[PDB]
DNA sequence: AATCCCCTTGGCGGTTAAAACGCGGGGGACAGCGCGTACGTGCGTTTAAGCGGTGCTAGAGCTGTCTACGACCAATTGAGCGGCCTCGGCACCGGGATTCTCGA
DNA sequence: TCGAGAATCCCGGTGCCGAGGCCGCTCAATTGGTCGTAGACAGCTCTAGCACCGCTTAAACGCACGTACGCGCTGTCCCCCGCGTTTTAACCGCCAAGGGGATT
């Protein structure tokens, strides 16, 4: 999910 | 001899008389170990047949051994316990 | 370049303090099925069969050139010669 | 019946019973075959024959008709196979060889 | 007390090979105990040989393997034919 | 020392209800099997307590009492796993929570290109996105796999975290273990980006080598980054001793697929190194198996696994089942281990990011192969299939390639008049004829065709040129370089066999098609030259590329056409080589062509190959 | 009583003789005291061994079975005394 | 002038005289008060049959002329006629016996 | 445990065979010197070992039956063992001829 | 290449003591039963031994050169051998004690 929530910062 | 393999540029050679196999850089450096500070030119042939006579000896018992068991590969107890027959008996897999 | 001698106390020490093969595998194992094959045919094995194998003719062959070394300062030498092979092992009763 | 000893059954001249008993109070194993004292009995007769030819052979090399430790110790030490079997054995009263080294002799 | 010993089968068998040959006390005192060192030779090596197998009985093939071992060169050879033949005709009558 | 142990409370428990609720394929797990004894189990069901339990598997017979041990074993070792189980999902969560928040304002951790890099140089968006990952899971103290698709710039990721470790203060001597054919592109990239950083390549013989270890162990100068090969950092037991006894903090290592092996010296050797941490960089993670990821995730995080890798290998160990053949613990344990390395695994895929990268295609060209490669591969076919003698498959593809892989042209007549006249050389004026027979008995015909154009006195018995040009794969492949060399292409020609390539020489040669070539044979110093002489040089044609050399990490963005002349059995190697170039920086639609041979065994090895390939598909989504 | 001194009692001339059995042709003067030494090493070696056996049969007579048995444990059997 | 051999021939007489023969080259008194000297020191009032003492005598003599003949090879080998103490600890030696 | 007789320990004396002591001399050990050749080292070239990877299948290794073989017992008996003669094979002596060493 | 002398072999005669044959009597080997378990055999699993390929790299090899050591020749001196003379102590023959391993 981490990558999902780099696009989020 | 042969092709002469330098120039000749084989994918795969015939492999034949192998006891040669046993260079003498080993040998060299066999004797080193054994203590010899400098060796004659000949040591190489006769290290050569010592080694066949010893190796031969030890094979013959060690098939021995695996023939009565009716096996057909030659386990390491069977090396061991054909070397523990010649008076040298080998520790690292059992005694 | 340096005195042949120095090499002779370096490579002595670094062999007698490893407990590694000096002879290469692959020579060996041709060897050893070469040997075994005049015996039975059609023969399989183990690798820690001809491990023990090799580990086995290294300490023989060390032995003998020890005894050799001991033969030839005995004739006042420093070169080591079948003749001195031969008696070691004439001596110790292979012969 | 009529009683038969092993030993003639199976053609032979060493005892069968007396071997096949040694084997049993040896403690060698638990249990004995039936053709281990017969083989066994048969291997110990080559042998003793065949060492028994040689030193016949070299007691009549000397010009007598029985033989004395001399003559299995000259047997034995002749022959290369019985000198590699009994490599490890001193046989009394047998001696030594004459041998005598190369540059020992006058020049 | 009685004592056990090979000299009438060795006599015998000297009889067979050189009929006018004799032996003396002493020579046969020497094959006595020849005989006694094979078979202990060939015994150990055939209970060995049985133990290593996990075996607990000494059959034909132990002694035949024992003599392989032990007798060098053409002495196997001859030793292993005659007393192949010898068990043969054991069991064949 | 040996004591009589006695079954805890619990695990009496734990041991009746798997026993009581373990499947067939679950009860066969437990050691010593002999199924029908797992079998009795079904029918011994009263379960109607732990002494009764007892009782029944005494009273049948063709049990044994150690099978209650050996399920206590199994479940413990299960129990190991699950409390891992319980520490990996937190050391997930504990993750999973501090990704979260950054969300939540409006400006969050967002490492921005360090100063340190070149400033005529950005990183891109996805890249960026990765380098935050890494910096982050540092910062908890982990190691990562980042498994970026071919061709992302997982070179350009590293360098720039390693920079911005440089920027934090962290100028530790940080290590980088590459194959052997990208380690110079490696020394030119780390520059490019961050010349800041101090470079040692330790490569080369014993000498140079050992010069570089008394230079550094002089203290003569300070090194921030040591770039070494597979071999050359396990080569030696000095080498081995200098990584040990140096401080490092990063162990990258690029290719990481050449890990994927537990028991190659290789790896055992490769944990040898000190290190705080590691990073392995691989395009392809999970190449044939489970239990090879699993190696993976056990060299990446070794001391969390480190005493319970007996566990892991052997539960892993049952590749010989199928799909369905796995029991539904086998698939629940595939599942849960999918989601104990999402926190360690990071995958980006081209087609989802990169945009601007035109598609590839295929061309799967059927070739017929001729009348006489017909016969004698039918021929061939009959003589093995009767029937050591591994010839079965590797002798079986040859005769699918081309002919003048075996000696068929060559009959042993001539191989004795060759023999006896080649005594008038000088050379071999002492040579023994009877054994010249003996090796040219094993020598192929190409060979023998070399080896007749190397003398003079055997000049007369070359080969006719249409003779070495018959073949099905020959004959569709020139059409194919004649339409694409109309076309203004570039052709990138692949072959697993060192003498196809040298066949492939020839036929080029006699197209007049200018070529380079690189395989394991090119001294690893020039390869890089050899890289740029093509992607300079407008005017060479053709590249061949042996697979396992000319296939791992280099950049050919220069080409548009990658043909495969030979298939492999392994799909990845076949992957890494299209995508050598289809990758960032390429401006045409990267065709990819595949030669099959009609009615071989080529046509299976591609349908096992599309196999593995839709099991890849299944598996990542 | 006391015995004492017949290391000696292997004399220089016998010596000379088993030497001479051996085919050596010419002797130095100092291999007498040597082979002196060797002689009661061996010597010594057989004894303890020959008594241990006769201790394990629990006797206070050394026989010629013992020195048999002694012998062939160290490899060097004799055959003609049993 | 009296009739003297030249150094060595009786020498080699006596090798052949001693190789044919084979009874024992050691006196049986002072070879029995050296095994009973030797046993004396291992335990007190030992008792020995006369068989246990020749079988010693035997085992010796056996084991002396196979040492005198390594001897001597060990003493060919350094290109001398004369066999030194040196000899006998090389033969010792390389057989392993110390 | 009591007892026995057979073998080992110890003793006397003599004789005479072997070992100890002495001495010249010769021949071999041993140190030195000098040539010359063969072994060690250095350098470039190649060549194969070693490692990884893929696949296949013989054969080791284990279990379960049950058939035969080997152990244990009983009674029978005749082969070997100890004993006791008895004669010829061999150790020994004595004379003649032969052969080997050595100094003219 | 030779005469003399010392060692050695050959032949014939002698007698003595141990190999060899005959005999009575155990007592171990043989024969016939029964019983228990050891291993021969069939079958099955899966493991590891072997065959093939490529890559890489270090070791093996071929050659050049030089110098250290092995072997031959020389001289000397010292130590061992052959022969002679003297002492001494082994060896044999006969006799007594006693204790220790075997038998009851
Ligand atoms: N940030 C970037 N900007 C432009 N080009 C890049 C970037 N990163 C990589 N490339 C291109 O990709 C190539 C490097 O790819 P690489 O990182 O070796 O792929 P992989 O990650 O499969 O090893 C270079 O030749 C370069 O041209
Ligand atoms: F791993 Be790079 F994409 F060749
Ligand atoms: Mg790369």
């Amino acid at each position: 999910t981490l990558l999902k929530t780099s696009m989020g910062l | 001899k042969g092709l002469g393999k330098g120039g000749a540029k084989r994918h795969r050679k015939v492999l034949r008389d192998n006891i040669q196999g046993i260079t003498k850089p080993a040998i060299r450096r066999l004797a080193r170990r054994g203590g010899v500070k400098r060796i004659s030119g000949l040591i190489y042939e006769e290290t050569r047949g010592v080694l066949k006579v010893f190796l031969e000896n030890v094979i013959r018992d060690a098939v021995t051994y695996t023939e009565h068991a009716k096996r057909k590969t030659v386990t390491a107890m069977d090396v061991v316990y054909a070397l523990k027959r010649q008076g040298r008996t080998l520790y690292g897999f059992g005694g | 370049r340096y005195r042949p001698g120095t090499v002779a106390l370096r490579e002595i020490r670094r062999y007698q303090k490893s407990t590694e093969l000096l002879i290469r595998k692959l020579p060996f194992q041709r060897l050893v099925r070469e040997i075994a094959q005049d015996f039975k045919t059609d023969l399989r094995f183990q690798s820690s069969a001809v491990m023990a194998l090799q580990e086995a003719s290294e300490a023989y062959l060390v032995a003998l050139f020890e005894d050799t070394n001991l033969c030839a300062i005995h004739a006042k030498r420093v070169t080591i010669m079948p003749k001195d092979i031969q008696l070691a092992r004439r001596i110790r009763g292979e012969r | 019946a009529k009683a038969k000893t092993r030993s003639s059954r199976a053609g032979l001249q060493f005892p069968v019973g007396r071997v096949h008993r040694l084997l049993r109070k040896g403690n060698y194993a638990e249990r004995v075959g039936a053709g281990a004292p017969v083989y066994l009995a048969a291997v110990l007769e080559y042998l003793t024959a065949e060492i028994l030819e040689l030193a016949g052979n070299a007691a009549r090399d000397n010009k007598k008709t029985r033989i004395i430790p001399r003559h299995l110790q000259l047997a034995v030490r002749n022959d290369e196979e019985l000198n590699k079997l009994l490599g490890r054995v001193t046989i009394a009263q047998g001696g030594v060889l004459p041998n005598i080294q190369s540059v020992l002799l006058p020049k | 007390t009685r004592k056990e010993s090979y000299a009438i089968y060795v006599y015998k068998v000297l009889k067979q090979v050189h009929p006018d040959t004799g032996i003396s006390s002493k020579a046969m005192s020497i094959m006595n105990s020849f005989v006694n060192d094979v078979f202990e030779r060939i015994a150990g090596e055939a209970s060995r040989l049985a133990h290593y197998n996990k075996r607990s009985t000494i059959t034909s093939r132990e002694i035949q393997t024992a003599v392989r071992l032990l007798l060098p060169g053409e002495l196997a050879k001859h030793a292993v034919s005659e007393g192949t033949k010898a068990v043969t005709k054991y069991t064949s009558a | 020392s040996s004591g009589e142990e006695v079954m805890e409370d619990g695990y009496k428990g734990k041991i009746l209800h798997f026993l009581q609720d373990a499947s067939i394929g679950e009860l066969t797990l437990i050691p010593q099997c002999s199924q029908k004894k797992a079998q009795k189990i079904t029918e011994l069901r009263p379960f109607n307590s732990w002494e009764a339990l007892f009782t029944k598997m005494s009273k049948t017979n063709g049990l044994s009492e150690d099978l209650i041990w050996h399920c206590k074993t199994l479940i413990q070792e299960r129990d190991v796993v699950i409390r891992l189980m319980n520490k990996c999902e937190d050391i997930s969560n504990k993750l999973t929570k501090q990704v979260t928040m950054l969300t939540g304002n409006g400006g969050g951790w967002n490492i921005e290109q360090p100063s340190i890099l070149n400033q005529s140089l950005s990183l891109k968006p996805y890249q960026k996105v990765g380098l935050n990952w890494l910096a982050l899971v540092h910062k908890h103290g982990l190691n990562g796999i980042l498994a970026d698709e071919m061709g992302l710039g997982k070179t350009i990721q590293a360098i720039a975290f390693l920079a911005y470790l440089y920027q934090e203060g962290n100028n530790g001597p940080h290590l980088i273990v590459v194959p052997a054919s990208t380690i110079d592109n490696w020394l030119r990239e780390v520059n490019l980006w961050c010349p800041t950083l101090k470079v040692l390549c330790y490569y080369g013989s014993q000498e140079e080598r050992k010069q570089i270890r008394f230079n550094i162990h002089s203290r003569y100068e300070d090194y921030n980054v040591i770039v070494t090969t597979y071999n050359c950092a396990i080569s030696s037991s000095d080498d081995r001793s200098l990584f040990r006894r140096l401080k490092l903090n990063y162990a990258i290592f690029d290719e990481g697929h050449m890990l994927k092996n537990m028991g190659s010296i290789r790896y055992q050797h490769l944990m040898t190194i000190n290190a705080n941490n590691r990073l392995l960089l691989t395009g392809t993670p999970v190449q044939n198996n489970l239990l090879e990821l699993m190696s993976l995730l056990n060299f990446v995080m070794p001391h969390m696994f480190s005493s319970s890798t007996s566990e892991i290998r052997r539960m892993f160990s049952s590749k010989t089942k199928s799909a369905d053949e796995q029991s539904i613990y086998e698939k629940e344990r595939i599942a849960h281990a999918k989601q104990i390395i999402k926190p360690f695994i990071l995958r980006r895929v081209k087609e989802e990011v990169l945009k601007q990268l035109p598609p590839k295609k295929d061309r799967i060209e059927l070739c017929a192969m001729s009348e006489k490669q017909e016969q004698l591969y039918l021929g061939l076919f009959n003589r093995l299939k009767k029937s050591e003698m591994c010839n079965v498959m590797m002798q079986l593809r040859k005769m699918a390639n081309h002919p003048l892989l075996h000696r068929q042209y060559y009959t042993a007549e001539k191989l004795k008049e060759m023999s006896q006249l080649m005594l008038k050389e000088p050379t071999h004026c002492e040579a023994n004829p009877d054994l010249i027979f003996e090796d040219m008995e094993v020598m192929t015909d190409f060979e023998l065709h070399v080896l007749c154009k190397q003398y003079r006195h055997i000049n007369n018995f070359q080969l006719d040129m249409d003779l070495i040009l018959d073949s099905g794969k020959f004959r569709v492949l020139g059409c194919i370089l004649s339409e694409l060399k109309q076309k203004g292409d570039r052709v990138v020609l692949f072959s697993q066999f060192t003498m196809m390539l040298d066949i492939l020489e020839v036929l080029l040669k006699h197209h007049q098609h200018r070529y380079l070539r690189l395989d394991g044979k090119t001294q690893i110093s020039e390869r890089i030259h050899l890289i740029d002489e093509f992607n300079t040089d407008m005017d060479i044609f053709v590249f061949l590329l042996s697979t396992k050399a000319g296939g791992l990490g280099i950049n050919l963005t220069s080409a548009n056409v990658v043909i495969l002349h030979d298939i492999d059995c392994n799909p990845y190697n076949d992957k890494q080589a299209e995508d050598r170039c289809h990758r960032v920086g390429q401006t045409k639609e990267v065709l990819v062509i595949k030669l099959i041979s009609q009615g071989t065994i080529e046509e299976s090895m591609l349908k096992i190959n599309q196999q593995k390939l839709k099991l890849e598909q299944d598996m990542t989504t």
